[PDB]
């Protein structure tokens, strides 16, 4: 049902990769790295961030079933993206995605002979992997993202353009850096994004005319206590990320 | 070695039985769960060439079937693998299809039963349309009925999603869709901004097909069709169909100018009920924007006249214990 791809903290602890020698810390970075690879590729292939996100979700879910020690991020990403593209109405041609994947992972080396056996094999290799992805995901490829509610969630607190922008940034980085999307519904993540965006922008959301906080209008299950814990984890990993926070820093 | 796969069962857990439908992009077996005897239909994903990984149109179909969960729409149970590799679409098995019934002469429909069929068929269209989907392949063959007399629309292979065309940019959908005979005029004249009404037309061709037991307008090509249609509905003119001129094929296709609407008349001999006739008529309307819609069609007096819609179960069983399919 609709809980298959949502997990508990203990479940995330005992991942497929953990059971093969991978430390929690190690693993979380494999994810971030894959995400980065995706982000990079997707930009070059000129696909929407929406598509790149879908890819990233596929990737996340995938490695809740498969282990990094059996499937290296570097091989899964291109396949994930390739799939995301078709799924989101921006198909990219198979050769085209291999070329771009090559130059990202080996900026020096030159593309093999598109007629050789070497090349032909990495072409078969990607199709195979995309298949494995499909199967591992039980062909459940329709994905919903925080960004959908965060456009609606910012409109709900009549936010500034800046506060909106900032929110999206949180949203998108949440996808790259954390496993929130494997734990909390898109609505919820959107709240976490906006909350932190306020705290960062020293913005105070006014209590309802009733006494109800703004988030109750989005997902009833949301308690300030939670928001504070998540925004803390999110900010923590953001601080560890180079130059990242710089992009939303008020310099005036 | 082997890879973990919790959410995609091997199709081995089903025992193939008999090839039941040989449609395009469809190789349809019947099958039996080796454990529960549960009957299903297996549609193997064609991979004829597909030099671009998993067939996108397949992904489309798959997205759509997952979205449509309704009593008059066929049911996707799951998807299965083979362990080259193969992918199978698994549906709930249905015992008959309208094509198999209309052709078999051992079968007869009372006026009330026919009413139920159309009521079920139009309700299913109302649903998918309400979900912004076009079926784009209306034909008796794609209309199934279960043992318990439940009509289900099937084969969404050609189906696609549709959007509200404003912002001053008309849509560009594909034009060469839906079988020739059941195809509407908008498509023949080369339209690319069409909508729900194209399925409604199909539905028309079926209504008649319920009494005539045979596809009413059989044409060799797109030109022989357009004529054949005009020879029933009348001549295509701006008078009857406003702005029909704008089509590049209007008379740039040598259309027959002298024709007057002879639909009710040409059918009276087959279908007697005056209500049924009046419906078939508002369904086979030339101008798509003047053709009756799913909602209004249901509210038509036809579905609310002395011979009220009946359930079918009794007939199906008493009638035949065999499943009608080519």
């Amino acid at each position: 049902n609709n809980k298959r791809w949502y997990f508990t903290r203990e479940q995330l602890e005992n991942s497929p990769s953990r059971r093969f020698g991978v430390d929690p810390d190690k693993e979380l970075s494999y994810r971030q790295q894959a995400a980065n690879l995706l982000q990079d590729m997707g930009q070059r292939l000129n696909v929407s961030q929406l598509t790149i996100n879908t890819a990233i979700v596929y990737m996340h879910r995938f490695y809740m079933i498969q282990s990094f020690t059996r499937f290296p991020g570097n091989s899964v990403a291109p396949a994930a993206l390739f799939l995301a593209a078709k799924v989101e109405g921006q198909p990219k041609k198979l050769e085209h995605v291999i070329k771009v994947a090559h130059t990202c992972l080996h900026p020096q080396e030159s593309l093999p002979d598109t007629r050789s056996e070497a090349y032909l094999q990495q072409v078969q290799d990607l199709v195979i992997l995309e298949s494995i992805i499909l199967q591992t995901l039980g062909f459940e490829l329709t994905i919903d993202h925080p960004h959908t509610h965060v456009v609606k969630c910012t409109q709900l607190v009549r936010a500034s353009k800046d506060l909106a922008q900032t929110s999206y940034f949180m949203a998108t980085n949440s996808l790259h850096l954390t496993t929130f999307s494997l734990q909390y519904t898109p609505p919820v993540v959107a709240c976490v994004c906006i909350h932190l965006a306020c705290k960062w922008s020293n913005w105070e959301i006014p209590v309802s005319t009733d006494g109800k906080h703004w988030w109750e209008y989005v997902d009833a299950t949301v308690t300030l206590e939670l928001l504070d814990e998540l925004t803390h984890e999110l900010l923590q990993i953001l601080e560890k990320t180079p130059n990242r926070l710089k992009r939303i820093w008020n310099w005036r | 070695d082997s890879v973990e796969c919790p959410f995609c069962d091997e199709v081995s857990k089903y025992e193939k039985l008999a090839k039941i439908g040989q449609g395009t992009f469809g190789e349809v077996f019947k099958a039996r769960h080796r454990k529960t005897g549960q009957k299903v239909a297996l549609k193997k994903v064609l991979m004829e060439n597909e030099k671009e990984g998993f067939p996108i149109t397949a992904l489309r179909e798959i997205k759509i079937l997952q979205l449509l969960k309704h009593e008059n729409v066929v049911n996707l149970i799951e998807i299965c693998r083979t362990k080259k590799g193969s992918i199978y679409l698994v549906f709930d098995f249905c015992e008959h299809d309208l094509a198999g019934l209309l052709s078999n002469v051992l079968v007869k429909f009372t006026l009330s039963e026919i009413k139920r069929v159309m009521q079920m068929l139009l309700n299913g269209l109302y649903y998918i349309h309400r979900n912004k989907i076009l079926h784009r392949d209306m034909k008796a063959a794609n209309v199934l009925i279960t043992r318990d007399g439940v009509l289900k629309l099937a084969d969404f292979g050609l189906a696609r999603a549709f959007s509200l065309a404003k912002n001053s940019q008309p849509n560009r959908y594909t034009n060469r869709v839906v079988t020739l005979w059941y195809r509407p005029p908008e498509l023949l004249l080369g339209e690319r901004d069409y909508g729900p009404p194209i399925d409604l037309w199909g539905a028309g061709c079926i209504m008649a097909e319920m009494w005539t037991r045979s596809p009413i307008m059989q044409g060799n090509t797109e030109q022989h069709q357009l004529a054949l249609i005009s020879q029933l509905c009348g001549s295509i003119t701006p008078e009857v169909w406003p702005n029909v001129d704008n089509y590049e094929l209007y008379e740039k296709l040598e259309l027959v100018k002298g024709q007057k609407r002879k639909v009710k008349d040409r059918l009276k001999a087959y279908v007697r009920d005056p209500y049924a006739l009046d419906l078939i008529d508002k369904l086979l309307v030339l101008d798509p924007a003047q053709r009756i819609d799913s909602d209004d069609a249901l509210n038509h007096d036809f579905f609310w006249s002395d011979p009220m819609p009946s359930d079918l179960k009794g007939m199906l069983s008493t009638h035949l214990t065999s499943m009608f399919e080519y």
